[PDB]
């Protein structure tokens, strides 16, 4: 048996971080979203 | 590398975390413990004492790919000339701009 | 008015009276590696929660 | 010794094996979060068992065992963009006529082409990429290589881009129809388990 | 060391100055092999891996475009790393490794 | 044929009279070093050589 | 191009010092003929076309009128349009390589 | 020899193993086994202690019969020779130019 | 032997550098014929025998 000082458990707070590598584009779940502008065939206003 | 038109760069970004803590309980703990390594109660110490305990890395453990490539891309470069001179492997070195 | 329309990205090929040749895009892949379906592509988790 | 290891090639037509160029700007390894958990005890070891075998494998292991691995996905990715290549007709003519350019190698066909119904039907550069990102990133998960060239797109601090962009499609025209195929049709099949594009 | 980590601010960028590496424990290597790696570690940041042009007067296919990033700081949080990499093993006893 | 690719309608057809025999016979030719490019008409396969 | 970014700002009449223009992918014209629109497309933000009085001292039927605006900033967020307008396509009078 | 036609290799492919075996204590067992013969606290009792730890070998004792084939092949060659002299059994030399 | 364990090591072709035969207990032979069948186990690695 080996009896240690550890940190209360009052005075420490677990914090959840969420770590991204880069920001995610605009049209995210898209994988072509330059398919609305090459579908228009008839023009765009 | 006449067609490579690639670039890999990191950054090594920050964010602050979390509320309500304590900076002066950590930096306790930070400069007790090193204490038999560096000198505690010095400017130094102080300093890095406080960033880890207000800031923490944005990227992470998850940001360690561009170190592990960088150090794929030297391994495959030094490895892959006829055999590793000096005269194959130049080291870049600091010229005065008239060589 | 000839209406305006999108390049389908597929071969052009005629072989005279016979028509348009048949447009064998991946060739055998598709029947060997398998279906791919560019369409739908997952964007996976590089970060995550700690 | 230099003429001989071919640096006299037109490098227009040396391809990335992807078909792809890339711009990665990411958030990094700093180090503060492991060194906080570190004097907090939590987790003050964050090496896994898994990565300690994977560590001790590249202590005793030649270099040029890593090399035979690299230049074996060097292929297969080069097999799976020569697929994508294929399916999407990426040629000098494609990409130019993707920009507003019609690229004949007959020279006085493109004068006559730009009267007709050619100009009816368009596309673009940027929807072009999509479909071809699209198509590889699918197609090589399938061969189990996993690479992030389609995550990557969908960063806002990274872009993606086809890798015969940069030449001037307006002088070399009399190769404008010839493909972006890269291997011999018989080490498409050495990859690609027995399967062929062409013949 | 403290005076390296008395200027380690955060820069214009919200980005710290340099990447820390903080080692406690030291994977078990010949001294000659741990100083080896730190010259590695050192160029990795540079720009095409601190290599200059080898073939041609230009980059090759591997250093060209590394841009690299902050300096890495091998900050140990133990003094296992400082006397590793001093440590000459020829002859003596001194806790390390027998290499001949 | 299997590298032409393009977004154009082409009709592929064979030439009035296209047979003709090459300029050299490419089977005879082969490369004598794996160092260079030292490359012509070769020979030798006999019982020995 | 950094220094007059430095220099956009908005103005008195709560417009912006320039008009912004940015292009990511340019048409694929013959080199001389983007450096020609790119002097058209400086010239049309000035009073009358950037032209002058061609008849009886006074202005065209079409040149009269254009008060203008603020002057396009040609902003490329990519490098293929810097190397578009340099690009030398003439003294090459090869098949397949000429422009005419 | 002018008609044999038949070749056999051997080749010591070795694979990874033991998904989770905590290389280290492998490591320790095996310096300590071993100190009363190789020297325990040495680059080479500690590099071939982590060869055996993380890598096993793709088909061993089963390529025996490779080496027994090959033991028995000197066998014959030196018993179907007139005399076993050095005259009738030369052993492959390190000639240079001019042999 | 402490120096050539140092130089063991994986090479291109997956393969170990060596092949290690390790023995523990020694077959009671005449020592002048343990000296002999090691001269034949080094030369049976060799092309042709050696």
């Amino acid at each position: 048996i080996k009896t240690a000082p550890v940190v209360p458990p009052t005075e420490q707070r677990d914090m959840v971080q969420e770590e991204r590598v880069g920001t995610p584009v605009k049209n995210a779940g898209n994988a072509n979203p330059a398919a609305d502008s090459d579908n228009a065939t008839e023009g765009v206003v | 590398g006449r067609a490579a038109r690639s670039t890999v760069r990191m950054e090594s970004r920050i964010q602050s975390f979390g509320e309500g803590k304590d900076v002066d309980n950590f930096m306790a703990k930070f400069h007790n413990q090193l204490s038999g390594v560096y000198e505690r109660r010095s400017e130094g110490v102080a300093n890095f004492g406080r960033i880890l305990a207000t800031d923490t890395d944005l990227g992470g453990t998850s940001g360690l790919s561009v170190v592990f490539n960088g150090l794929l891309r030297g391994l495959h470069h030094v490895s892959t000339v006829p055999t590793p001179n000096v005269a194959n492997l130049p080291i870049r070195n600091n010229r005065d701009g008239a060589g | 008015y000839k209406e305006t329309s999108r390049v389908s990205l597929t071969s052009m090929i005629y072989v005279g009276t016979a028509g348009k040749d048949l447009s064998l895009p991946t060739g055998t892949v598709e029947d060997i590696i398998g279906a791919v379906d560019g369409m739908r592509r997952v964007v996976r988790t590089i970060g995550g929660q700690t | 010794s230099m003429l001989r290891n071919w640096s006299w090639v037109n490098v227009h037509n040396v391809h990335s094996v992807t078909g792809t160029s890339e711009n990665v700007v990411l958030a990094g390894y700093v180090g503060l979060s492991r060194t906080h958990d570190y004097i907090m005890d939590t987790r003050s070891t964050p090496a896994t068992s898994q990565g300690r075998r994977l560590a001790a494998m590249f202590y005793y292991t030649n270099a040029d065992k890593m090399l035979s691995l690299t230049f074996g996905l060097a292929g297969q990715l080069r097999a799976a963009a020569d697929t994508t290549v294929a399916k999407f007709q990426i040629c000098p003519h494609t990409i130019a006529r993707a920009q507003g350019y019609i690229m004949t190698d007959n020279d006085p066909l493109s004068d006559e082409l730009k009267g007709t119904d050619f100009v009816t039907e368009q596309f673009s550069l940027a929807g072009l990429t999509n479909l071809y990102l699209g198509y590889f990133d699918g197609l090589a998960t399938r061969l189990g290589i996993y690479d992030l060239r389609y995550t990557y797109s969908e960063y806002a601090e990274c872009r993606v881009e086809l890798h015969g962009i940069q030449r001037n499609f307006l002088t070399d025209r009399l190769d404008a129809f010839v493909s972006y195929k890269c291997l011999h049709p018989i080490m498409f099949e050495y990859y690609m388990c027995g399967a062929n594009i062409s013949g | 060391m403290e005076t390296v980590m008395a200027g380690l601010q955060k820069t214009v960028m919200n980005e710290l100055n340099r990447v820390i590496v903080s080692i406690a424990d030291v994977p078990k290597l010949p001294a000659h092999r741990i100083r080896n790696l730190i010259a590695v570690l050192a160029a990795v940041s540079k720009p095409n891996l601190g290599f200059d042009a080898n073939r041609l007067e230009d980059h090759s296919c591997f250093t060209k475009g590394w841009l690299g990033f902050n300096d890495i700081l091998l900050f140990p949080l133990t003094v296992d790393l400082f006397d590793r990499v001093v440590a000459n093993e020829a002859g003596v006893n001194d806790a390390g490794f027998i290499v001949p | 044929l299997f590298w032409m690719a393009g977004t154009t309608r082409v009709v592929l057809c064979e030439a009035a009279n296209g047979y003709k025999p090459m300029a050299y016979d490419i089977s005879q030719t082969s490369f004598w070093n794996r160092e260079n490019g030292l490359w012509a008409f070769t020979w030798g396969e006999s019982e020995k050589t």
